[PDB]
RNA sequence: AAUUAUUAUUAUAAAUAUUAUUUUAAAAAUAUAAAAAU
């Protein structure tokens, strides 16, 4: 009897005469509530002795006493924020007065120099996005920094856009306002509060997404494309006219092609295949916005739609060298392609595919289909899976409900 | 095309294959797939015609397998894995080692039993076994199953009757012939000429274990050079004669024959004078080995201006008189060196110069004739990517501006904390030359202040930058703490150089350029430390000779006892028998010499060789390899899916049902690394598809 | 027990293979060409396709 | 084996004639040269050793019945496996075998307790029962002893 | 980190950081007499001993460690420091007016005088280095810290900051004098120099608006 | 703090505990840094009674 | 019965509800349990 301590939180034996215990389930050690006894902290609502007390306060003056605004404050609150035309006029300010001073990322043969930080110009550039909720990767304005092509033209698109956003006002700002503003209404939304909707993609929402590429400019050169994907496809909200649309919707799609998601490519640049044309086909614009509608089926492995949109890239555009070889590119898989044809054959080519499926994809012995299904964002263990009534599913012993017989079997119904 | 062979004759009776491929082809095969699998079927291909190949043939093809070797170490050390069944590991030889044991086990029968005329005929085939049987290191077959020079294997030894290391028990490959081939050499070599009996001379040599070359098979050739020499009378001026005996003077120092003669040839005989006009003194010069030497001078030729041989070589007689006689025979070779404006012999003259002072007592007289002959520029001009430092570390008056190099007695560098005052001055930054290359280079004694103030000096190794660059890398980076530093020395350099240019493999060369475009690039912007020859010939002892393997340790023990606050460690390889300097590399046992060694201010450095403490106050850190991440073994044997290249396996597909899907024609076993295919085998019955590539 | 176990004796539990084909071991791997996903081969996906052809 | 401890740099070879001399003494003056105690820089720690060539063993000597009536007595882990085998007995199977046990008695008196002490000094001696051996290149110098 | 800044770091560790005498004295103890007079101080017998302790900053043995050598980090790191140490509202009164701040203020003034005279003693023989490879964007601050910590611009320090304030002046009107007559810098990614034109341009204008400060 | 100490001229240093202690035992502690040089803790055995 | 544990807690009433918890791809001893005869 009673061979280790006394307490209840003991290590060794123990007996119920000597040492009569009350029987407690689960309690918390002398280290602290692990994260099993907490399971409970959070369902339960107490631990599940019963014995220990729910001292919920400090959760309360984390969520509620926080979250308390009583009602004379709340409707004047909003007549207090910040006017984002000024953290756009002034964060723009502050983020190039960083992106000067980040060093020129070194040049020593033998070994890759390593990329500068990035904490100098992380806090500004935090402002800068947050108000136009286009959120970029601070390695897109890390290794932009390092890459002795983009280090000046990404820093000087900035400097051109500051000087075209302190001359104009924040025009896809007005966009929202005019909304308050026009349907005639002596109400515009305030004195518009951006300077001192039916305008085109204005010279700031030009040299915006300007720097934008040129922010994804630094991304490809780092091959990180599903972020840059996520860089230009957000840039798609400030075109409104279909010259601009266009070229943006060939850089989208010129990033899809490497970022894996081949489906959205072609839709990317049948985009462009739709807006491209309006210039002069001499200049190697005007073939772009057909190839990329036409390589991403040239990648799709669908050839047969990829040879009629290179024949149609023919006949409007006279002479474009990518669209010229791509006629010819798919004469090499020929057969090949045509004669091996299978619906459903789709070696998978790039790595933004073979990286996406690391993570995000099915694994082994956790996370696959046996061990917890989600229904609904819920989390249901491998039995109750109700797209299955296969073995171990607790749906095989349901029953008939005392209702009609629906089953003709004996031992399994 | 499944040609090449033609079975033996009577067929019904043998089913041998004979073999009838042209010794090109077999060459070909050789070169073009270098993979294990296809180098094994080309040398055993090649072993079984042994006896049908022309003396001609018998030359190339042994000379063309020491391309796949290496002078270095480990002979046949194509090692397949390392078991774990036991605690410690084993390793076990690839079906490759077995080639070149069953190659020699086929040239110590046509050569000794079958064909006893063969080799008398050709000279210059002797001249390629013996060479051939010293890159495989026949003497010590140990080696071929060892992979840590600190953890020796017996496993081609040691065998034990319970059943362990029976089938690669005691090896005797060449043993049989290595022996038979000194029976040829003693008593015939009238058909030897003297570049042939120097490399005789120098295969028995190689091939021992030590070089020592069992002298009388050595004593039967220069009774030999002899009489190739009395019928021109001792009197041998041809210029290239003149230098079979610098090769003639190297050998007989790695044998270690003591011959003053060919010395008091070489030299010029000034000795055998300075022996003359005695008043009262030795007769050194002499060591009279007059009836197994012959009398013999040069001439009134040249007598002078040497070669890189004859330096590299008197730097192991320790007589104080033939120092100063060839001290001035190095400057006239670099006289005339300089004035004929070569390179090779101006760099070479160098590196096999350092040798020589490397050995004087007088340590300013050696540090003197270092500075006159500009030895920091002409060395690193040669090194790949240290031509850009040299021109600056050459620059006009700080190349070597008679540093202090304040020298005690003893000759240790009793300067360090007095030339840590440096005379104040501050030893200047930025100079010159507008690129902003500005930054000076950082010589060691113009920088002693900066490794005083540096938290954790590095010294740098020829090994740790080679089998990868990824562990000098990080140090590379770590530079830029200003806490750290990094110092590689003028001698780790041009031992760089070798196997920059010199390797076994392209994969390997291709780092030492990676491994010097760094510590070149690295010392350009004023980051490392390059110890030259100037600060070599400071630290290390006199009458030492301290190659880059001890230029790495007598550093480590000048600076753990001259400024003892810094850390220091060692990119090497754990493999590099400069690991423990204590087991190797230590000095003949003496009572006088003591633990207290390394910290005692009278004795020098490389004394502290004998104690376990300069191995302990130096770290060793592996800093970083590369990512343990494994190789593609997918395309290996694998005894799991070996169970599946024939599996039945009907109810596995449904629709697309192929051939044989597991077996992958003409490999072994799927296996589509382990290829077979097109190389010679034999199997009358069974299909085989011929060569492609993957 | 008759005893308490000192450190370097539960380390030599270590020692043999035993631990080591238990614990410490990485398996061969590779991306199936079509499922994307790692695998080890012999074992299939459940897509018709990664089902049919065995990837 | 280089292993500092060593010491094979200054090497000298002897040879130990056996001829007639008393095997449990020619195991002596040849332990006092594998060990190393003939020369005035012994230190323990160091195994300075010089290689000893006894050749001629079969030619060696035992006072009296003593080649009859002295047992190599070694037990086995097998029970019942102790072996008693007199010289006469061992000296069928291998003469060297008598000389190798007479040395691992001397060696062993100073070196017992420490493996590579036991054993190294051992592998000094080349026990050749007659004159041919391969050592004519080690130049084994004669040494000098009068028991 | 034992002895705190080998050279890098201002950190330390000098008559603050005690000696415990109540644990197992980890290294160094290369013989056991050293219980009762480990006589560390003794250079051989602190080696060991102040290498093993608190790691001499390394990362880890291959991890990463900080690039705190380069101009392009001590400098922009300076700038922290004053910009800290003596706010703007000091700066504007200082600069703006002559008139005095206040006691207080004037301390504050102080305070921070002689924390310059320390993160300079510390990371001075670090700022000569980098020199070399310096950048026109870095040399151009190097007058303009001292200012917030008002000190008239122009071994001991004051030997070694004279040369170097001297070194780096020339640099900056030779790079200005390499500006004038400026060669392509990128004939590509930025072939036409916008952003060059007044960002060069105000580089010439603040760098001899400080000389006569000086 | 209860501690004469001395600074040598190769950077080396010693302490000598004074808590308690008198101020003859101070200066006979005194004499003593002057006197050491602080060079090597060797042990006065035999072996050791000649250091070069 | 310390329990969500060896358990139909049954004083009474009862008779065709499939009325809703039991992992594992090896070998021995043991443990339950098992065709043929003095």
């Amino acid at each position: 009897y009673q061979r280790g301590s006394w307490a209840p939180g003991s290590k060794h034996q123990k007996h119920m005469s000597l040492n009569p215990t009350m029987y407690l389930y689960r309690f918390a050690g002398p280290h602290g509530p692990g994260p099993y006894v907490m399971k409970y902290w959070w369902t339960l609502g107490c631990f599940p002795t019963g014995i220990e007390r729910p001292f919920r306060l400090p959760e309360f003056l984390a969520s509620y006493q926080q979250q308390h605004v009583p009602i004379e404050v709340e409707e004047w609150l909003q007549c207090f924020v910040k006017n984002p035309y000024e953290e756009l006029k002034d964060a723009t300010s502050s983020l190039l007065k960083c992106l000067e001073e980040v060093p020129i990322r070194e040049n020593t043969r033998g070994y890759r120099s390593i990329e500068s930080g990035v904490s100098s110009f992380a806090a500004p550039l935090a402002q800068f996005e947050r108000q136009l909720n286009v959120r970029v990767p601070s390695l897109a304005v890390r290794a932009a920094l390092g890459s002795p092509a983009l280090r000046e033209r990404l820093k000087d698109d900035l400097f051109e856009y500051n000087e075209s956003l302190s001359a104009c006002g924040s025009t896809p700002h007005r966009r929202l306002a005019r909304l308050a503003f026009d349907e005639p209404l002596t109400l515009p939304g305030g004195i518009n509060n951006s300077d001192d909707p039916n305008p085109s993609t204005s010279d700031d929402e030009k040299k915006l997404i300007r720097l934008l590429t040129t922010f994804s400019e630094g991304c490809t050169l780092k091959e990180d494309y599903e972020s840059a994907f996520s860089l230009l496809s957000s840039s798609l909200g400030f075109s409104h006219d279909d010259n601009t649309d266009g070229v943006v919707h060939s850089n989208a799609s010129a990033a899809a092609i490497l970022g894996g998601l081949y489906k959205e490519a072609e839709f990317h640049g049948r985009q462009a295949a739709l807006l491209e044309p309006q210039a002069m086909s001499s200049r190697k614009s005007g073939g772009r916005g057909y190839v990329l509608w036409a390589t991403a089926t040239a990648y799709q492995e669908d050839f047969d739609r990829a040879s009629r949109i290179v024949e149609k890239g023919l006949e409007v555009f006279p002479d474009n060298a990518d669209l010229k070889s791509i006629q010819e590119k798919l004469a090499g898989a020929v057969p090949a392609a045509s004669s091996a044809s299978p619906l459903c054959t789709r070696m998978v080519r790039s790595k933004g595919q073979q990286a996406r499926a690391l993570l995000h994809g099915s694994g082994r012995s956790f996370d696959n289909e046996f061990d917890w299904v989600v229904f609904k964002n819920k989390l249901y263990p491998s039995k109750m899976n109700p797209s299955s009534n296969e073995m171990g599913s607790v749906f095989r012993r349901v029953g008939d409900f005392g209702g009609h017989i629906s089953t003709s079997r004996s031992l399994e119904p | 095309d499944l040609v090449g062979y033609h079975v033996h004759r009577h067929f019904p009776l043998l089913d041998v294959l004979g073999c009838d491929r042209s010794v090109n082809d077999l060459l070909a095969q050789f070169w073009n797939r270098p993979q294990r699998e296809a180098r094994t079927a080309t040398v055993l291909d090649f072993a079984a015609t042994l006896q049908r190949h022309s003396n001609e043939e018998l030359t190339r093809v042994l000379y063309e397998l020491s391309s796949l070797f290496e002078w270095d170490g480990n002979g046949l050390q194509f090692i397949a894995a390392k078991v774990l069944k036991y605690g410690r590991s084993y390793t076990v030889s690839s079906e490759l080692t077995k080639a070149f044991v069953q190659l020699v086990d086929a040239m110590t029968v046509a050569f000794v039993e079958e064909q006893p005329h063969r080799l008398a005929e050709s000279p210059a085939l002797l001249a390629q076994v013996l060479h051939f049987l010293a890159l495989v290191k026949i003497m010590e077959p140990n080696k071929w199953y060892t992979l840590n020079p600190n953890a020796p294997q017996n496993r081609a030894d040691y065998t034990h009757p319970r059943g362990v290391n029976r089938t690669c028990g005691h090896v005797t490959t060449g043993r049989a012939l290595l022996d038979f081939l000194e029976d040829m050499v003693t008593s015939f070599t009238e058909g030897w000429s003297e570049d042939d009996i120097l490399d005789v001379m120098a295969g028995f040599s190689g091939v021992m274990p030590d070089g020592k070359a069992s002298s009388p098979v050595l004593y039967a050739l220069l009774d030999e050079l002899w009489m190739r020499w009395s019928k021109v009378g001792f009197v041998l001026s041809g210029s290239e004669q003149a230098v079979r005996l610098e090769r003639l003077y190297m050998l007989l120092q790695v044998m270690d024959m003591q011959r003053d003669a060919v010395l008091d040839a070489l030299l010029g005989g000034q000795l055998r004078a300075h022996s003359t006009a005695p008043s009262t003194s030795t007769l050194p010069t002499l060591f009279c080995e007059r009836d197994d030497t012959p009398p013999l001078t040069l001439a009134q030729s040249l007598t002078q201006t040497r070669g890189p041989d004859f330096f590299s070589a008197v730097s192991r007689d320790k007589r104080a008189m033939v120092k100063a006689a060839a001290l001035r025979l190095l400057t006239a070779s670099l006289a005339k060196a300089r004035d004929d404006s070569d390179a090779v012999l101006h760099q070479a003259l160098v590196e096999s110069g350092t040798e020589l002072l490397q050995s004087l007592t007088s340590k300013s007289a050696a540090l003197s004739f270092a500075q006159r002959e500009q030895f920091d520029v002409i060395t690193l001009r040669a090194v790949p990517h240290m031509a850009d430092v040299a021109e600056r570390l050459a620059e006009q008056r700080a190349e070597a501006p008679f540093f202090p190099l304040t020298a005690s007695a003893g000759g240790l560098p009793d300067t360090a904390a007095v030339l840590a005052h440096l005379s104040s001055h501050p030893a200047p930054y930025i100079v010159l030359c507008k690129g902003r290359r500005v930054h000076p280079v950082r010589t060691l004694v113009s920088n002693l202040d900066h490794v005083a103030a540096v938290e954790n000096v590095f010294l740098l190794h020829s090994s740790g930058v080679s089998k990868c660059v990824d562990a000098l890398v990080a140090v590379a980076r770590r530079l830029r703490s200003g806490k750290d530093a990094l110092i590689v020395t003028a001698s780790c350099l041009r031992a760089l150089q070798a196997a920059a240019q010199y390797g076994a493999t392209e994969k390997r060369r291709a780092t030492a350029d990676r491994a010097l475009d760094i510590v070149s690039y690295e010392l350009e912007a004023g980051r490392a430390i390059l110890m030259p020859v100037t600060d070599e010939l400071y630290l290390h002892d006199a009458g030492t000779y301290c190659d880059e393997d001890l230029m790495l340790w007598t550093l480590a023990a000048y600076l753990a006892r001259d400024v003892p606050l810094v850390k220091v460690h060692t990119i090497m390889s754990s493999r590099s028998r400069a690991r423990n300097p204590q087991h190797a590399l230590r000095g003949e046992h003496s009572p006088l010499t003591s633990t207290d060694d390394l910290y005692n201010k009278s004795t020098p450095l490389l004394q502290a060789l004998r104690s376990k403490e300069l191995r302990a106050v130096t770290h060793h850190p592996v800093v970083q390899r590369p990512v343990r991440d494994p190789p593609q073994t997918l395309y290996n044997v694998n005894p799991i899916r070996a169970r599946f290249v024939y599996r039945r396996d009907k109810a596995l597909f449904d629709k697309y049902h192929v051939t044989a899907r597991n077996l992958a024609p003409g490999f072994s076993q799927g296996a589509l690394n382990s290829d077979l295919r097109a190389l010679g085998f034999y199997t009358p019955d069974h299909p085989q598809v011929p060569y492609t590539p993957l | 027990p008759k005893r308490k176990k000192n450190p370097m004796q539960l380390r030599r539990k270590t020692y043999g293979l035993h631990f080591k084909e238990r614990y410490l071991k990485l398996e061969e791997w590779y991306f199936c060409p079509l499922c994307a996903e790692p695998k080890k081969q012999g074992e299939w996906c459940r897509r018709e396709d990664c089902r049919q052809i065995k990837p | 084996m280089s292993k500092q401890w060593l010491c094979r740099e200054g090497e000298r070879w002897w040879l130990l004639d056996a001829r007639g001399q008393q095997l449990p003494h020619v195991a002596k003056i040849a332990a006092q040269y594998m060990t190393g105690q003939h020369r005035p820089d012994f230190t323990p720690g160091m195994m300075t050793g010089d290689h000893v060539v006894i050749t001629n063993i079969k030619d060696a000597v035992m006072t009296g019945d003593n080649w009859i009536r002295v047992p190599i007595t070694w037990q086995t882990a097998y029970p019942g496996g102790k072996y008693r085998v007199r010289l006469s007995e061992m000296y069928e199977r291998d003469p060297c075998m008598v000389m190798w046990w007479y040395l691992k008695d001397e060696v062993n008196r100073h070196f017992v307790r420490k493996l590579k002490t036991r054993t190294a000094p051992l592998e000094k001696a080349w026990l050749y029962e007659d004159s041919v051996h391969p050592h004519a290149e080690k130049n084994p110098r004669p040494l000098v002893w009068t028991d | 980190c034992i002895s705190g800044g080998g050279r890098g770091d201002l950190f330390t560790r000098h008559a603050s950081a005690f000696k415990p005498p109540a644990f197992g004295v980890l290294r160094g103890l290369t013989h056991s007499s050293q219980t009762t007079h480990p006589q560390t101080g003794q250079l051989r017998a602190r080696k060991l001993i102040q290498h093993a302790m608190h790691d001499r900053t390394l990362s880890g043995s291959g991890h990463h460690r900080t690039a705190v050598a380069t101009w392009s980090y001590l400098l922009p790191s300076l700038r922290q420091n004053v910009e800290q140490a003596v706010p703007d509202t000091l700066y504007e009164k200082l600069l703006t007016d002559e008139v005095p701040l206040t006691p207080a203020e004037s301390r504050q003034l102080a305070d921070a005088h002689r924390l310059l005279r320390f993160e300079l003693q510390k990371r001075i023989g670090l700022l000569e280095d980098s020199l070399a490879d310096a950048a026109l964007p870095y040399l151009l601050q190097w007058p303009a810290l001292f200012q917030r910590a008002w000190l008239r611009l122009p071994g001991a320090l004051v030997p070694r900051l004279a040369q170097l304030t001297r070194h780096v002046i020339r640099c900056v009107e030779e790079d200005l004098g390499r500006l004038e007559h400026g060669s392509e810098p990128r004939e590509d990614g930025a072939p036409r120099s916008r952003r060059q034109v007044t960002l060069e341009a105000a580089w010439r204008a603040q760098w001899a608006s400080l000389l006569s400060w000086h | 703090e209860s501690s004469i100490t001395g600074i040598y001229r190769d950077g080396s240093e010693k302490a000598y505990s004074i808590r308690f202690l008198s101020s003859m035992g101070i200066n006979v502690r005194f004499h003593r840094l002057v006197n050491e040089g602080n060079d090597y803790n060797h042990s006065f055995s035999a072996s050791h009674l000649h250091l070069q």
